[PDB]
């Protein structure tokens, strides 16, 4: 059961990691438009 | 500071041993034990030395004097070194006898440690006795009865497995 | 920019150089942290995002480069001031040799810069002596011209 | 590459002299803003379709991750 | 890192007091008392109990094996002096103020046969790098600084490898080569 | 199973309990040159002047960061104990921390070992962190807002995707309108650490900064008047005008541009003030002459004069 | 007296998780009374007496031995405060001094405006009784020799907090300079504990500060000059046009533009 359990921490990390992965990659693209916006 | 160490020695069938792991690991608290591979030799001028190396640790040393209640002790000063150690105890003068590597798991405890293990004879490794040893060696500088005293109770929680003592 | 890309470009920069040796843990996600080593002088790691460098931490050779495990341990700043400053140094020099447009070259822009410092501890200042009023030597590049005048110096 | 430069530096200035005096008399400087506003902010939508889709996606297998436990 | 130990010979206790001005002009904060002592054995043998590595024993030969071991290797000798010569003619010690300057955790003091206190020695070890004697270059212009006229020109501990690794170790055997020219003569 | 989540919540009750009971016995026995207060259930500390820490167990604002890490933290300085870099991988050896058994006989220095074994605790380990959390928002909220309230240059922040607690990375690329490319100029990464900002500017100057936010406000300020005068220097190279003297600091700046009839400028935070010289000037207001922004009223004065 | 029981056993459990050496507990029942003895490094002592009534020797409806034990201290150190504050009030008649009643506090600035970082936090553990200020600057070792000499006797803080403000101003100015390009450094070797900065470019000229306290908190520095006569004069007529014209940016605007006009003056001798 230890086993099993570990595999879990692991899995949702590794798919944890990707969505901070894709967000800082949107959040890259987005944070430039923020800056860019002119006359506001 | 100098310590006294309080060990005593059994060994324990192939057999038996599948059941003896799984009950020392569960007794004690541990977590995942270690395979621990390990070179050891022994060195004469009589002030016989033991250096150990492990496969990226230093090579540790151990001294054991004579033996001085249910337990052996023997006046013990253990100092790590670091590597080319042999090559330095080859210029002191020191000679080498034989050296064998051992092989096992040890478990832990609140001061006393578990080790089992099998003796490799060296020419290239062979099996010297088909059943592994266990000890229970305890560090603790100024020995007194009262850690001795509690090897007994758990060498008794020990004692169907393997009976071991002294010698 | 594809993962795959990125080992390639840095398996790339190990080759112009004999003396960096580079290593590619990848420990977090899809951002290389390779470990560059300049010979014996000393290490360094960098975190950068899909092949845009952002920060380098000069840890000399003497200094640790691990924490508790294979964990590179990125953060930990060196103990010693010469190497502080070259943190700084390589910090802000890595900024001016960013090329919008090209990431090729941005990182090897970045490495002829390490590479100049094979020779530290060893090269005189145009300027003044080798050793400067506090107690660091040469410890600044010029982007272009590669002198060795200190901090204090320009 | 001196003259490439300095003849091309004169076009120019020609066109933004023109410029300043084609900015007073009309409208179109204005009618320009018009469309780059307009167009920034349909570029600003399409980054948030973008966005949402790909954060919904995101929020489907992350309840996913949760059924499964 | 680097270091390079030499000595600095009337007033030799004021040279001490004078030569620690002169750091003091360049400015470096006191930090510590730092400790180095040297132990001497018959067959012959040295270890070097040194500080700013205190759990390091450092036995050394002349020319030959040097084993870094913790501080229970001392526990070892005292032990084990039944088949060897202990504390054969005298110990060497050799105390002084710790004065790191800005990385460069260079320090003096007055070497003490204990208690004859008739040499003085300069601990010059430069931290930053392993590589040593291709780097030899920057220690000096520290060095003129620190005293006068009379620089060393090397340490000799080198060998000039193609790759060089220095550690600590190898910085014992320069302190005993200063011993030992301080035991020989006076 | 209601078995199961009925002692689930017990297990986390009792771990609870040690983590507020370790923070507790922490915050009176050991001072860190900061008054922890404590309270029936409440651990009610002052990590900066302007916050106030409200460690406090609750019984049958949030920010979820520092309270998961404290659970996680735990189990680190639980994890200390019999784990297995504890045992020695040479089989006999007494039970001792493997880096620490490893840096008595290898030669470590003196104040490498001491760092090690000066591990803080709990309590400091997260209140320094809190001391960096809110650091960061102090930080990060006035870099949004500076680009709000200035629109004459556009600040522009790219933040690091890998900021651990104690750490922060940040980019700054300080462009004016639109010009990109024709002008790049001042980009500073600035550093969020756990007392104080640090900063290092394009140039090499590095300042090492003041914790409070109004301190960091002044600094971008005064990069600020500071790229507006480089945007002359810039278009100077570019333009068909030359350079003449140059004057980067003295906080105001002052630059002075050659033309083929001389247009020198000064731009102080709070002084914006430029000139036309014929041939004795007269000053120049912008509040009357070309549109959108500063450098794009700048070229145009230029093509309007050669 | 099952209420005093409750208090010492409740005192116990207090004692094993907090105060563990700061509170000692003496339990009486010739009398039944109950004493507490918080901060036992040196006063305060609180006695549960049996209406009920609690005495100190420097209202137990609420009995949370905890709870009383905080606002007993916490009164005490308030007074403690308090006293600290007409002590303050010794060297100035006009000082400005904040207590926050919230938590313990002693925020006093020290020179004309503050910025809340001059201003050294003075504020005593509730718990140990020991007098803390933390100020953001002055390297921690010499905070820690300050605090622990001030701890033993409230005088002493008078004679070091004149000297704090030498330091702020010394402090001070070194941040103003920070950006521009100079190396600011303390005494120096020599071919009112003055500080001057020595530029990079143009080494071999020097730009020298000595200050003084002319009125209470405040302190006014005359600019000088010594570099290792030309462009002495010119100073001094800027030094004029200064005082027609903060203070620290006063100091900034004449460091740079010296900076620049030396070098260009310098190529002046050259040429002459
Ligand atoms: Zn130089």
């Amino acid at each position: 059961r230890n086993q099993q359990l570990r595999t879990l921490q692991e899995e949702c990390d590794r798919k944890l990691i990707t969505l901070r992965d894709e967000i800082s990659i949107d959040l890259y693209e987005l944070e430039e438009e923020y800056y860019s916006s002119s006359s506001s | 500071i100098n310590m006294m160490e309080y060990l005593l020695q059994g060994s324990v069938l192939d057999h038996s041993l599948e059941s003896l792991i799984h009950r020392l690991r569960g007794l004690c608290d541990n977590m995942e034990p270690e395979t621990f591979l390990d070179h050891e030799m022994v060195f004469l001028l009589p002030f016989v030395l033991r250096a150990r190396r492990s496969m990226g640790a230093p090579w540790h040393l151990r001294y054991l004097g004579q033996p001085e209640r249910h337990a052996l002790v023997r006046n013990c000063v253990d100092i790590a070194t670091s590597e080319n150690l042999t090559d330095f105890l080859m210029e002191m003068g020191f000679r080498m006898d034989h050296e064998f590597v051992a092989k096992g798991h040890l478990f832990r405890k609140g001061i006393m440690k578990i080790m089992v293990y099998k003796i490799f004879r060296i020419l290239s490794t062979e099996a010297l006795s088909l059943s592994y040893l266990v000890e229970l060696s305890v560090v603790a500088p100024a020995g007194q009865d009262m850690v001795s005293d509690d090897m007994k109770n758990f060498a008794e929680q020990l004692k169907p497995l393997v009976h071991l003592e002294k010698i | 920019l594809p993962p795959q890309y990125v080992d390639d470009v840095i398996s790339r920069i190990d080759r112009m150089f004999p003396e960096m040796s580079i290593h590619l843990s990848r420990p977090n996600g899809t951002s290389a942290m390779l470990l560059v080593t300049l010979g014996k002088v000393l290490k360094v790691i960098v975190v950068m995002r899909s092949l845009f460098i952002d920060r380098t931490i000069v840890k000399g050779y003497n200094e640790n480069v691990y924490t508790e495990d294979g964990k590179l341990d990125i953060w930990s700043k060196s103990n010693y001031q010469v190497f502080q400053k070259v943190t700084d140094h390589a910090t802000t020099a890595l900024l001016h040799y960013q090329l919008p447009q090209m990431p090729d070259v941005v990182v090897r822009s970045f490495m002829t810069w390490l590479r100049s410092y094979i020779k530290l501890f060893q090269a005189p200042c145009q300027r003044c002596g080798k050793f400067l009023q506090d107690g660091l030597p040469p410890t600044w590049r010029d982007f272009r011209t590669l002198e060795a005048f200190h901090d204090t110096c320009r | 590459q001196k003259f490439l430069d300095i003849a091309r530096q004169t076009e120019c200035f020609f066109l933004q002299k023109r410029l300043q005096l084609s900015v007073q008399k009309p409208e179109q400087v204005i009618k320009e803003d018009v469309s780059e506003l307009r167009n920034e902010l349909q570029r600003k939508d399409a980054l948030v379709q973008k966005h949402l889709t790909k954060l919904r996606h995101w929020q489907q297998v992350l309840e996913d991750i949760n059924v499964q436990h | 890192g680097v270091t390079c130990v030499s000595q600095m010979p009337k007033s030799v206790q004021q040279t001490v007091e004078l030569l620690t001005r002169k750091l003091e002009m360049l400015g470096a904060e006191k930090q510590g008392t730092f400790c180095v002592d040297c132990e001497t054995y018959h067959t012959l043998m040295y270890v070097m109990h040194n500080s700013e590595y205190p759990l390091s024993c450092f036995a050394l030969f002349e020319n030959g094996p040097c084993l870094i071991a913790d501080t229970n290797f001392d526990v070892l000798m005292v032990k084990l002096k039944g088949f060897f010569q202990s504390a054969k003619a005298s110990k060497i010690e050799t105390r002084g103020t710790r004065y790191q300057y800005c990385d460069f955790l260079v320090k003096v003091g007055t070497v003490t046969m204990g208690p004859s206190a008739r040499g003085i020695s300069v601990e010059v070890e430069y931290g930053p790098c392993v590589v040593a004697s291709d780097c030899w270059s920057l220690l000096l212009e520290f060095l003129q600084s620190f005293l006068g006229s009379h620089t060393p020109g090397a340490p000799a501990v080198f060998g000039n490898r193609h790759d060089a690794v220095y550690g600590p170790a190898d910085t014992m055997v320069q302190y005993m080569e200063l011993f030992n020219k301080i035991r020989k003569q006076q | 199973p209601h078995w199961q989540t009925k002692l689930e919540a017990a297990q986390n009750v009792l771990l609870c309990k040690e983590i507020f009971a370790q923070l507790s016995r922490e915050a009176v026995q050991i001072k860190s040159q900061v008054p922890h207060i404590v309270v029936k259930n409440q651990i009610i500390s002052q990590p900066f002047p302007s916050l106030q820490l409200s460690i406090s167990l609750c019984h049958s604002d949030h920010l979820y960061v520092l309270e998961h890490n404290l659970h996680l933290l735990i189990r680190e300085f639980h994890k200390q104990t019999l784990s297995s870099i504890m045992m020695p991988h040479p089989a006999s050896a007494p039970f001792g921390h493997k880096r620490m058994r490893l840096s008595g006989p290898q030669a470590f220095d003196k104040n490498e070992i001491n760092s090690l074994q000066s591990s803080e605790g709990l309590l400091e380990k997260i209140i320094k962190q809190a001391k960096h959390i809110f650091l960061r928002s102090r930080a990060a909220a006035t870099i949004d807002s500076l680009a709000s309230r200035i629109e004459d240059p556009q600040i522009q922040a790219h933040w690091s995707n890998i900021n651990d607690v104690y750490e922060s990375s940040v980019k700054v690329l300080i462009t004016s309108q639109g010009y990109e490319q024709i002008c790049k100029s001042i980009q500073l990464q600035l550093n969020i650490g756990v007392e104080q900002i640090r900063v290092v500017h394009r140039d090499g100057r590095v300042i090492t900064l003041s914790y409070q936010e109004q301190e960091l406000q002044d600094f971008l300020l005064s990069q600020m008047s500071q790229h507006q005068v480089h945007a002359v220097q810039q278009l100077a190279k570019v333009m068909g005008w030359q350079v003449l003297s140059f004057s980067n600091h003295v906080n105001a700046s002052a630059i002075t541009v050659a033309s083929p009839y001389a247009i020198s400028v000064r731009n102080g935070p709070e002084s914006g003030s430029k000139i036309m010289v014929q041939f004795p000037f007269k000053e120049v207001q912008w509040n009357k002459m070309e549109g959108r922004n500063f450098v794009y009223k700048m070229e145009l004065l230029m093509s309007a004069l050669s | 007296s099952l209420q005093l029981e409750v208090l010492h056993s409740q005192t116990l459990m207090l004692i094993r998780e907090r105060w563990g050496d700061l509170v000692q507990v003496e339990r009486y029942h010739a009398g039944k009374c109950l004493s507490l003895s918080v901060w036992n490094q040196q006063v305060h002592k609180v006695t549960i007496k049996i209406p009920l009534q609690i005495f100190h020797d420097p209202k137990i409806d609420h009995l949370s031995i905890e709870k009383l034990l905080i606002d007993s201290v916490h009164a005490r150190a308030h007074q403690k405060l308090q006293e600290l504050k007409a002590i303050l009030r010794g060297f100035n008649a006009n000082e400005n001094s904040s207590i926050e009643t919230a938590l313990p506090a002693l925020v006093v600035p020290i020179l004309e405006p503050c910025g809340n970082s001059e201003c050294l936090h003075i504020f005593v553990d509730l718990h140990s009784g020991m007098f803390q200020l933390m100020l953001y600057g002055l390297d921690q070792a010499t905070l820690d020799d300050m605090e622990k000499s001030v701890n033993d006797d409230m005088k002493r803080i008078i004679p070091w907090i004149q000297q704090l403000k030498f330091w702020l101003g010394q402090q001070r100015c070194k941040q103003s300079i920070k950006h521009l390009p100079t190396i600011s450094s303390e005494t120096l070797q020599l071919s009112k504990n003055k500080l001057f900065i020595k530029l990079t470019r143009l080494p071999q000229y020097y730009i020298v500060v000595e200050m003084l306290e002319v009125p209470n908190k405040p302190t006014q520095l005359s600019y000088k000059y010594y570099f290792m006569s030309p462009a002495m004069a010119l100073l001094l007529q800027q030094f004029k046009e200064n005082i027609q014209d903060a203070f620290n940016k006063v100091l900034a605007h004449f460091v740079a533009m010296c900076d620049t006009n030396m070098p260009f003056v310098g190529l002046r001798l050259e040429l002459s």
